């Protein structure tokens, strides 16, 4: 496991142990988006505006149809536990596509009920309706409370132009979502107490189940996470400060987050997770396997830590650690017990660890801070694993090796001659 | 490469009848679920829907302008689609195109591929 | 979806036995595991037993060796035999179905109440 | 060309041959955006709000002017076929800048007509006008149908506040576009039957032709693609599944798309293309030259295929291929003719290819599927080209080589001493 | 310093010397955003809509609170110049976090005044108020001029629905900003003569000072740059054209921008800067240290320039330089004094430099241009530093070296045996 | 832009000859190729001939050796000599200009009709 | 914030001397440098002198060796002694505080006017 | 791991009194600035606020529904929070939860952590 | 480095005349198409436009406030711009700035570079 104390001596600071919650299961609910609003048949107003709006919808529902059809074509008995799902189609489908296809076979039993509700949704003037399966008609609330009043108040031709503007606004917001798809977008259009669980729920991708090109309807499966806290799992953030080697600034280029699961130690790719104050909520395990030298470094064999040169000011030169300061006092003006007493670190030491046992007040570049009395902050280190991050640099040093290798081969040829 | 080839168009007397055919090389098509249908174009106008058929179920669909006048049929073993036109009228003169496309093929935006079209001229 | 319908709940004397049954209908060829969940009053759901399509079976620590789970695939039924009913075992029991795509489906819940003895 | 059958044996799955259409020519049309709306001179309402709106416009039209001026300064007889375009200016201009500059010399003959229409657009109250060259006045439809009615209905001071809000909304949507520029954005502001040809047209970049800082006007050249289908051109998607080497998971890191043009075989960077159901529509040829080892691998010399370690679950472990399954049955529970009969692949085999001649029902991790009877799915392989993707890993292994190289040189020195 | 003349001979074109301005100091202003609008207490309308809106606000103000709380916890006498700032907390804080924490200690003296104004802001119906510290109430202008008129005109129940829609629009725009934070976003919601200085001011990040979960208020510190022009500082853009080596296209992969500060020569990462017509405005010094071979190359030792193969058409094949053309005339049809006279460059020359002393009219691929009479445009070059950009390519060539190294070791073993 | 104006269309007897002409005006120093395009009734446009500013010339397979294209640069004219007119050659013929930046400009079209013979 | 209040401006005869003073209050433990700025009529602000919390001090080229800056930390005062007042030195003088986080604070400005002599 | 454990709930006669206690393992909590408070839930309703106390300042806060009936107190050395209920009424029957959370803890969305709750039944 | 240097300002009697000049080091300017012009500022007000001239065409532009009173001129060989003011009025007292900038230089936001300004005081 992580040896946090030794890693400080190479400027590697491991902090903020947070737990992890994974959405190992999902509860599914269905949403029917009915994109054409209903205008009262008594007046026939807005027909031309709906015709133009329909022409815009084709530019996003037809691409959705093509994608869903491609998923349905992966699989050409069923309805029995442990039965066969279907026949493999002629083509190629990766595991991601097979899972998507299998999910649609599971949703098939719902589609036969949704196809009944669609007949009721057609003639209905309601904006939101539930039969559970929820159905929404795009602009229908605005039509009921703005356009239908207008047709009496202002006459048919003036009110049609008001509908056209509303429909074109709705098309612009539809394009942002459908032009995977997260619940956050759908919830934005149509408007447990942990805020972070709510935020994570909107992060989950919705699954398209049907795209009806006749009635301009999209059926979506909404997935609600069931969150389970994994035991013996800790995610740490790690920061590296500059490390002095003969008056040149180096640092250990470790990944931004690391993870432990008992004896396993690896990185964490939390880019898809929601970071709460005390835990990460992730759709799946973010762990990945580290380079052998990085894993060995983190396990406390700090001689193995890879090091690279500091190219910019993004790398911090100092940090607070456990009530004291860990800093590169060559490039940072470390000061002890008053702004005049500079702490000098010898050229062969990489970072200075300053504790309350040595300084009551520590000044970093003039900033005076008191050390913490309850702080728990506590040899020759040679870091041979010099590393370059930039492909040009690696290529340049590879050319030097090849040049030296050709020279080595020549000595063999001449030496073989005298032999 | 999906290719569609129409045949059977020509000049015809009003009240007469004509039977169009379309041969389809659907083996290259990326799906097995699709409609086939017929469209017509006047030289200054958009392509009107004329008929469509579900290639698997055989359900036929027509616009109200032509209901009961024209009938669409298929033969899956021939890879052929047919449109028999009866009680022809002068307004029926147009280039007729067969298409393979997305259900319901009620509008030309839904087609995957288009034939070259055949001229039908109806004369009094 | 999958529809689950429990039966066999009721009152029972402690130390006795009860046999819960749950019928499933739907795209059951997509269901990875069937089993049973527990909630005691005022607390979260807990696993009791689950069985895979292959018959591989697992149990909660309280269930280990104490309960048995079984299925009949030709009629899509799931059964849990309760035996040596302890006073703590009174709870609402839900049958569940878990899909290969991680969807979870729940029954309505049926209540087992154990007498104070 | 691609040897799809052999590549399956290294877990490389080549699928979905799609054609390519390129916009080799463009038809140009001109659009004048007149950013200041006209308020009826009878009332002088809105003058103060327009002044504030003008001050906001400077923050985006002055940067446009500076960029356009920079393009016009590349070139300081003409109007004859094969004549000189102009004199090279004192400066530096890359081939991209020369093309932009030459395009402006071509547009010069249009500017002398646009400068006439600008005089009519000034006093006109019309929102869209054509003289073809199209001209649009920013909020003018709203001004005609909302603000001018208001000035009678509610008086001058109340209606000014309504104009100010409208202008600020228009500024926000102008900033998203102008703060290259695609036609999709312009079409969003101002509201053939193949949908994918329409989507590609909106993908094309507009060209700015004039920025008038006196009348607050932008002139744009809209380019309409002429699409031509290239013969003998096929674009394939390729997916790599995990490959077993002594119980460790490897894969071939091939590019996401590959392309053939007769004998030429290379990659395709379709990131700018529109993927239709049967073809890709691209502004220019997406092809790029592959590494010699990747081209040889794809040509069927599968011994040459580079291989790298599987670091995450993104790499699929199994796929459907031509009616059967290609999978790594070490980490995947492959099953034949019933969930109890596990398929065992030997440790020296990388992937298992399961066909209908061997299994009627194939189970992947419990998921049972029937094999396809009409499926067309059909030696010691040593993959020596081990490859690392991460610069740290390359640097670490380069240090080991250099360390071994210094040791080699020492043996030469002592051997030369005894000789 | 840069030797622009020699670098032309390797296709490296250094142009457009622009100065640099850095915001070395900032002037601070305070902005209080009060997110709940006030409705006239005489009617109690809109209470239910405000309750729902408040539930939405928690999804963005509570995450803001947690981040601000984390910053305040870094530091647990003060108010004297050169005094102690505070006590180091138990934890880890990087130099960036310490600077944020110190900034909050400086703002403490303002918070005791802002907490007085908050009592006046509560009951006030004004949308914008100043006491300087500016306070804004989210929808209050719309509420005053629309909802309050409505409550008489249409009744309490009809106007509540209008408030709900307005609040939900405001929440959507709040989420884009708060869901670092730039002044551009805040200025967008609530609506010196150099335009580029104004654009740079909006680029600066605002600092959150308080998040009041009782009154739903965010206090922000706005930072106004003080710009100072650095002397002896020049930023150059550099472009590389194709270079011929034995009929294969190579180029020098230099960084997009380079910088000089007297004798110092390095790169510039201007991605955060505003490029004006004559200077770059940057928040901090963009310079970074170049590879020794790149720095030596730019200093005029062009033998050291690293070279890489041209993989795509993005690399220009020709450019205008100082009144003439620098081009790869192998792949470009260079022509002199008429479209029929092709300029031939020998196979051992990388680029052809064509000046007014040799051609009056120069044709590039048929495009005829006159050379400039006032243009100032003016040996065996061996570029040994071959470089690969792609990790696969580096890894493949590293394996060949290791294979050659193992062969060398074998010769040592056998030669040691006979010795 | 470039303005293109054709002349020389009309009726012609099969086996005969006709000489189309097209005048161009505009920033013709930016035009890469001038030439002629064909559409037969009911089908897409097809290339006939094109000539570069250098005089390099190309032809469609039907035109190869059968037709000739020429220019006069001092008066910005483009000419196509039709000879051995076959019955299939009846079509609308457009002159075109192509810019170095890939812009294409079209004439109004002039119709050649060939008698049935 | 930091509040700065100057004193000691007024009229003075050339060749004489004057002693400006500025009082600071606020979170002065966050202040890196205190000092003085100058604007002559019609031109930008210019630095005169600054002093760090450590007493490290710097001067403009016109001030070098001619002026002296000092502080008293227990009472948060900043002083600039003007001596050998030249005719060009008439200006508005601002005291300033600069934070470690690059924030800058200004006084109200106090005017020094030097007689024509 | 922050854990809160309530105690003291039970059945009580109307007009009587009861004293709830909450023990808190706050050493693991990521902040030192927080409120602690009490919430109640009827089985069909959202958790109502009942009381909150500033852990550092000792300022107590109450909703108007209960002002003067209930009092909240703390003991920082015990890491304990108390709610003494006087003049109990039938409407007071609920599950009562102690929480540690963000100021002002006026609403349940602000809590960091929740206790398991204790049933209080008030009977005539 | 583009530098502008004004001269000629001073005190003048009402009804009198004054001639301003501006010398410009335009060789460093990034464009060859630009206007030059004159602006004036009262100490409490924004810079008003006064005159502008096209450096290539010589077209002059003026606001209506001063039409016929002031005239702008240039000499390209001197790199100089001139503004002769006649029939001066008390309202004309301002600091006057020459600028090089974007056409039409009708407003100060368009300037690339500014001179230091020269004070003109008009007195009865
Ligand atoms: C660190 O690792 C190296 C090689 O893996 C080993 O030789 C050395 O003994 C290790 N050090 C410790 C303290 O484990
Ligand atoms: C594969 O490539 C290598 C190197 O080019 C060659 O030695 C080998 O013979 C090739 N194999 C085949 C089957 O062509
Ligand atoms: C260029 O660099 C190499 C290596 O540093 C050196 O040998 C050579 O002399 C240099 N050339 C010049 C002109 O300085």
């Amino acid at each position: 496991q992580i040896d946090i104390t030794k890693l400080q001596h190479v400027g590697v600071l491991v902090n903020s142990p947070k737990g992890m919650k994974i959405s190992q299961n999902f509860e599914t609910r269905y949403l029917i988006l009915s994109l054409i609003p209903k205008i009262e048949d008594s007046n026939s107003c807005g027909d031309q505006q709906i015709k133009q709006y329909k022409r815009l919808l084709d530019r996003l529902i037809i691409p959705l149809y093509d994608g869903l059809r491609l998923q349905k074509d992966v699989i050409v008995t069923e309805r029995f536990f442990g039965g066969v799902i279907g026949t493999i189609a002629l083509g190629v489908a990766t595991s991601a596509q097979i899972t998507a296809a299998v999910a649609l076979v599971e949703a098939k039993q719902a589609r036969s009920d949704i196809e009944k509700l669609k007949e009721a949704i057609r003639d209905t003037n309601k904006a939101v309706q539930s039969v559970l399966i929820v159905a929404i008609k795009s602009v229908q609330d605005y039509v009921n409370k703005e356009i239908v009043p207008c047709i009496a108040r202002l006459g048919c031709e003036a009110c049609g132009l008001l509908l056209g503007l509303a429909l074109d606004q709705h098309y612009s917001e539809l394009t942002n979502i459908f032009g995977g798809i997260k619940l956050q977008g759908i919830a934005s259009l149509y408007r447990k107490y942990d805020i972070y669980d709510l935020l994570f729920t909107e992060s989950i991708k919705v699954r398209v189940i049907d795209v009806d090109l006749n009635d301009y309807s999209i059926t979506l499966q909404v997935r609600l996470p069931l969150l389970t806290r994994l035991l013996n799992t800790q995610i740490y953030k790690v920061d590296s400060i500059s490390y002095n080697i003969q008056n040149r600034e180096w640092y250990i280029p470790l990944p931004s987050h690391i993870m432990t699961k008992g004896a396993f130690l690896g990185g964490a790719d939390v880019k898809e997770c929601i970071e709460a104050f005390s835990s990460y909520i992730c759709p799946s395990d973010p762990g990945f396997v580290l380079n052998h030298e990085m894993e060995s470094c983190l396990s406390g064999n700090i001689s193995q830590c890879p090091r690279t040169t500091v190219t910019s000011d993004i790398v911090p030169r100092y940090a607070f650690v456990n009530g004291g300061v860990v800093a590169n006092c060559i490039t940072t003006t470390c000061t002890c017990n008053g702004i005049g007493n500079r702490i000098n670190q010898p050229p062969d030491q990489g970072v200075k660890i300053i504790t309350h046992k040595e300084c009551n007040t520590i000044g970093i570049n003039g900033m005076l801070f008191n050390t913490n009395k309850e702080g728990t902050l506590a040899d020759d280190i040679t870091l041979n694993n010099s590393v370059a991050l930039n492909p040009i640099d690696i290529s340049i040093e590879l050319n030097k090796a090849k040049s030296d290798l050709e020279e080595s081969k020549e000595w063999i040829r001449r030496s073989n001659q005298k032999l | 490469e999906v290719q569609l080839v129409e045949s059977g168009g020509g000049l015809v007397r009003a009240g007469g009848s004509l039977r169009l055919s379309c041969a389809a090389s659907l083996r290259d098509l990326h799906t097995r679920t699709f409609y086939m249908g017929w469209f017509r174009q006047d030289p200054g106008k958009e392509r009107e829907f004329v008929a469509a058929i579900d290639w698997n179920t055989g359900a036929a669909s027509y616009p109200d302008s032509v209901k009961g006048r024209f009938t669409i049929s298929k033969d899956n073993a021939r890879n052929a689609v047919y449109l028999q036109m009866n009680n022809l009228k002068p307004e029926d003169t147009a280039v007729y195109y067969c298409a393979v496309g997305r259900p319901p093929l009620n509008r030309p935006t839904l087609a995957y591929y288009w034939g070259q079209g055949t001229q039908v001229t109806v004369s009094s | 979806e999958v529809q689950l319908v429990e039966s066999g709940g009721g009152l029972v004397q402690p130390g006795g036995s009860l046999r819960l049954s749950c019928s499933a209908s739907g795209s059951l060829s997509t269901i990875k595991a069937l089993g049973w969940y527990r909630r005691a009053p005022g607390r979260e759901r807990e696993l009791v037993a689950s069985i895979t399509s292959a018959g591989e079976t697992n149990y909660a620590d309280s269930a280990k060796g104490r309960f048995t789970v079984s299925t009949d695939n030709a009629k899509n039924t799931v059964d849990l035999r309760m035996n040596s009913l302890k006073p703590e075992d009174t709870a609402v029991y839900y049958c569940y179905a878990e899909s290969f795509v991680l969807n979870i489906y729940w029954g309505q819940g049926t209540q087992v109440t154990v007498s104070s003895g």
